[PDB]
RNA sequence: GAUGUCAUACUUAUC
């Protein structure tokens, strides 16, 4: 089983390793032993589907502060913080008219997502890690 | 798990109250 | 000035697709595509050197959102 | 091997002032290496553009007197 | 007594035709005045080489044969290829013996056939020019685009449906050209949706 | 790529 050995559109056969012509069959068995042959072998989804969803009414306090939002939600029971998501009102369920706008929205697992619109275009910073707390004991979470 | 719960959580159920 | 890079193609993509995509935000001069001659295969980056580097500055501005065969093609100043 | 650089014209010393008097070990090359990115970006900084009349052109006072020519 | 490359570009009028090896021939202004004429046709390239001019495809795969529309339109290659595939089958005892007594009708296909596709259904090649020379890799530079227009495979590869609504139809970098302009190196290029309507001008793209 | 020995194969409606 020689992977070098071709057959060309003449009737002929072809070293593709050394890259020679042989007229015959003799000569390309005769071809595998040499020096140059020789030498050139040498060189060469399930947490998604499990979410409980009852939809409870949350309640949420907000106010204008200056240098928040404090929703008072009900134990959970999880290690899985709430988290908050900025996104834009072109996806709805029924996609109203003259929506143009960004939602700023906060999910839990046990709970139903609540959401705020913001009508300016930046005036907090809606990340998790940077600007969210969530008091485990006293079952409050907030971000600024 | 974070950020699985993160991931998979429903973003078009929105509810302004 | 006049040369931008382009990252995140594909291999199946080929260097005459790479200039028709190219071609729609300015004529480019030259396209060089680094690709190893032992196996045959593209790197995954490329070279659009265009005509001026106003219009290599446009099309590397122009490119932040091109996405070819599922994966997003960064274009950068080089 | 010696025979396939003897043949070909490698281990040839040729000196290119245009590149900062860069090396080339071969007349293919250097004519290959003459249309390609360096030597552009070599002529790119006298000002004068990537053309065809450009191609052999070595010194650059007689690449200048070339490109005043045109 | 030879000149270099740069006084003998100086001396004609057109140095693009100048080359490196034109400078130590027995006449280098007649060379460059035969070499820059209208009608002349350039030397091959291989008359520097050291392959001969056939020594380089030799690993290298190709069809055997590629067949026009006339001849295919015949049937003949197909009853040649079951005749050879039944030929192949036959041992020397098959061969010696349908020699003394042959089966008549191979094919026996049509008579008029032929001379109707040799005559009616005759189609013209693909010719080319005089001065387009033939070279080595010139069977496989087949590389040798518009502005404005994208091709059935660059749409298949970046997932755009050319259709005649243009709301859907451009490129996601129409978005880009709307927030920072037109391009500074086509002033005339027009897209639909910016400078262009676009019920209108359905061919996302149009010098003008 | 060249050399000098060997074999294979091809061309000129050659005899």
């Amino acid at each position: 089983k020689d992977p070098y050995f071709m057959k060309n559109h003449l009737g002929s056969y072809e070293c593709k390793l050394c890259l020679t012509l042989h007229n015959n069959e003799g000569s390309y068995l005769a071809h595998t032993q040499g020096k140059k042959h020789q030498t050139n072998l040498a060189r060469r989804v399930e947490v998604k589907k499990f979410v409980k969803i009852g939809r409870p009414g949350y309640k949420v306090t907000k106010q204008r502060d200056s240098e928040l939002f404090q929703i008072d939600y009900p134990e959970i029971a999880e290690g899985i913080m709430p988290r908050h998501r900025f996104m834009s009102a072109y996806e709805q369920r029924i996609e109203p008219p003259d929506r143009r706008w960004q939602y700023l929205l906060m999910a839990a697992e046990p709970y139903e997502t609540i959401a705020f619109k913001v009508p300016s275009r930046e005036i907090d910073k809606a990340e998790g890690k940077f600007w969210t707390h969530w008091n485990r004991e006293t079952k409050q979470f907030f971000l600024q | 798990k974070e950020r699985v719960a993160y991931a998979q959580i429903d973003w078009h159920d929105f509810v302004v109250v | 000035d006049a040369t931008v890079y382009v990252g995140g193609l594909d291999e199946k993509v080929s260097e005459p697709l790479l200039w028709e995509l190219f071609l729609q935000a300015g004529p480019v001069v030259n396209t060089h595509m680094p690709k190893d001659r032992v196996t045959g295969q593209h790197q995954g980056y490329g070279f659009v050197e265009f005509l001026s580097e106003e219009d290599a500055d446009y099309a590397i501005k122009i490119m932040n959102m091109i996405k070819l065969y599922g994966k997003p093609i960064r274009v950068n100043k080089a | 091997p010696y025979w396939l650089y003897k043949l070909h014209g490698l281990n040839i010393n040729y000196n290119c002032e245009i590149c900062g008097n860069y090396t080339y070990r071969g007349p293919k090359a250097f004519q290959r290496h003459f249309a390609e990115w360096r030597h552009a970006h070599g002529m790119r900084c006298l000002g004068i553009p990537n053309t065809a009349h450009f191609a052999n052109v070595t010194q650059i006072e007689d690449a200048v007197s070339l490109w005043a020519k045109l | 007594n030879r000149f270099t490359v740069a006084e003998l570009k100086q001396l004609v009028a057109r140095p693009d035709v100048v080359e490196m090896h034109d400078v130590t021939a027995q006449d280098p202004k007649l060379l460059v005045h035969l070499k820059a004429t209208r009608n002349s046709v350039p030397v091959p390239r291989h008359w520097c080489f050291k392959r001969k001019y056939l020594q380089g495809k030799r690993g290298i795969e190709k069809p055997p044969f590629e067949l026009p529309d006339f001849i295919k339109r015949t049937g003949i290659q197909e009853m040649r290829e079951a005749l050879q595939e039944k030929e192949e089958q036959k041992t020397m005892k098959s061969k010696m013996r349908e020699k003394v007594r042959p089966k008549m009708g191979k094919i026996d296909i049509d008579y008029q056939k032929l001379h109707d596709a040799f005559f009616k259904w005759q189609t013209k090649p693909k010719l080319t020019i005089h001065g387009d020379l033939y070279y080595e890799g010139k069977e496989f530079e087949t590389r040798l685009k518009k502005p404005g227009d994208l091709s059935d495979e660059l749409r298949i590869s970046l997932g755009m449906p050319v259709g005649p609504n243009a709301h859907k139809v451009p490129p996601p970098w129409l978005i880009a050209m709307q927030r920072y302009g037109p391009p500074p190196s086509y002033p005339n290029l027009k897209i639909p949706g910016l400078n262009s309507p676009i019920p209108e001008s359905c061919s996302f793209g149009y010098h003008a």
